[PDB]
């Protein structure tokens, strides 16, 4: 055989994405942000747990935080950066020959689409996941070094060609082919209402004290920069399961629906990364793969 | 009684039942439901599905109802309009949880806050373990989580696509 997983291996991210931070402005003007503030008010009624008689009638001081945009603007600005940073098959932790053989296996991996997907999945509007929805106009202004790109909707699952996507995305391979870092600006704007429902992130809630203590940066509503990452990295329709991108994963896998796109079927990241170096010769979006879920990092040893 | 289709595409971003009730929120605010159209779900298994089926009696055309869920185009499908001889529309069912009946109390019989919760203190707590849908409310400034169950036809309908008595 040939080289198996070291006793240490992991790579860092590589797309590193800001935490948003979320304004309320107008399309008429779109500079004159608010605060979308998150509050508390108290929830009482939620009773009936299981093996309950007579207990099942407290009356639950339950502040869920709730996230409303402003009767005053109709228009969401949901305002955040994107990072990405190149020297993306140097491992940090465990760098050595499994990595490098690596590198030079991962030399024709095609950085143009995988950039092109990368600025698709901000120009579609993924990122804004239950945010986009009741909106009929979305824009997308792409505020990378001295050039503003506008973006109106790609749909986040259909995967045309694009222009002026694919002209960011040639800088954006440029920076992830080789070394060095790119910042483009994000600012999202939709028309969802007075009193609109807006849909932050949510957080960790165990015990029955609270039901929502929603991701929150100095009181203002935000998303979580790992789940703005997790819409980064929905690349994948090499999975040979269907047609619905999947965020990239070592087993393809979401906790949502609680299936497995790739567990099994020799599309695994380890099983396939093994074939990668050890001496197997494979195809291109199966290579694209394993170099996207090397943008997005993990640990790959044991 | 022809009836005309709307299918939730499968989308693993937003929920399938979200988008149901962001449907179900539209079809509300923008008309539509006003004496006669009646909205079916042929899928109750535990949720409420991602396929609608409009069946009123004048008919639904595929114009008046592609602009009213003009928000939703991202992740929408609407169908032909067919027929049905029969549809299985369903009606509104609430649940009631204690201080929903507290307040109720003191305010008709006129009885002390001490009075209505020793009446009501070994009562109440119901909770529905049938399908239900996350509709909100624009009148009154709240979320809530609306219950649909299957039993007989009725002739007219409310402003949900529901049942009337």
């Amino acid at each position: 055989t040939k080289l198996k997983a070291p006793a240490v291996l992991a790579y860092s991210r590589k797309i590193n994405p800001t935490n948003a931070l979320m304004f309320a402005v107008n399309w008429s003007d779109r500079d004159n942000t608010t605060a979308v503030m998150v509050g508390t008010k108290t929830v009482a009624g939620t009773q009936s747990v299981r093996g309950n008689p007579n207990d099942a009638d407290k009356g639950n001081i339950q502040t869920v935080n709730f996230a409303n945009l402003p009767h005053n603007k109709n228009t969401l600005l949901v305002k955040y950066n994107v990072k990405f940073v190149g020297d993306v098959f140097k491992a940090e932790l465990g760098g050595g020959e499994y990595s490098n053989t690596l590198q030079t296996a991962l030399e024709n991996t095609d950085f143009g689409t995988l950039a092109y997907r990368y600025v698709y999945n901000i120009a579609a509007g993924r990122t804004l996941w239950r945010n986009r929805v009741g909106a009929e106009s979305i824009e997308t202004v792409i505020t990378v070094n001295d050039q503003t790109f506008t973006f109106s909707d790609l749909l986040v699952n259909e995967f045309d060609e694009d222009v002026d996507v694919a002209e960011i995305a040639d800088m954006v391979a440029g920076v992830l082919s080789g070394e060095g870092f790119v910042t483009l600006k994000v600012e999202h704007y939709m028309l969802l209402g007075e009193g609109s429902e807006v849909f932050p992130s949510q957080e960790f809630v165990e015990n029955s004290k609270l039901s929502k203590q929603l991701f929150d940066l100095n009181g203002q509503a935000a998303m979580h920069d790992q789940k703005i990452g997790n819409a980064i990295r929905t690349i994948d329709t090499w999975y040979e399961d269907a047609t619905t991108p999947i965020a990239v994963e070592p087993y393809g896998s979401v906790v949502r629906n609680g299936v497995a796109y790739r567990a099994g079927n020799k599309t695994d990241l380890f099983t396939l990364m093994d074939g990668a170096v050890n001496g197997k010769s494979l195809t291109e979006e199966d290579q694209m793969f394993v170099t996207a879920n090397l943008i997005r990092g993990g640990v790959f040893g044991g | 009684y022809n009836t005309i289709s709307i299918t939730v595409v499968d989308a693993d971003d937003v929920g399938v039942n979200f988008v149901v009730s962001k449907v179900l929120s539209t079809l509300h605010n923008k008309g539509i439901f006003n004496g006669e159209v009646g909205v079916t779900f042929p899928r109750m298994d535990k949720n409420v599905g991602d396929i609608i089926t409009l069946f009123s009696k004048t008919g639904v055309d595929r114009k008046v109802l592609t602009s009213t869920l003009n928000t939703l185009t991202d992740f929408i499908h609407i169908g032909k309009p067919k027929e049905a001889d029969k549809v299985k529309t369903y009606r509104k069912v609430d649940t009631k949880s204690k201080g929903k009946l507290i307040r109720r109390c003191i305010k008709r019989k006129g009885v002390s806050a001490e009075t209505a919760e020793s009446l009501y203190g070994n009562y109440k707590g119901e909770k529905c373990k049938l399908p239900y849908i996350v509709v909100n409310s624009k009148s009154t400034g709240q979320r809530f989580s609306m219950f649909l169950e299957e039993c007989e036809n009725s002739e007219k309908f409310n402003s949900y696509g529901l049942c009337i008595v």
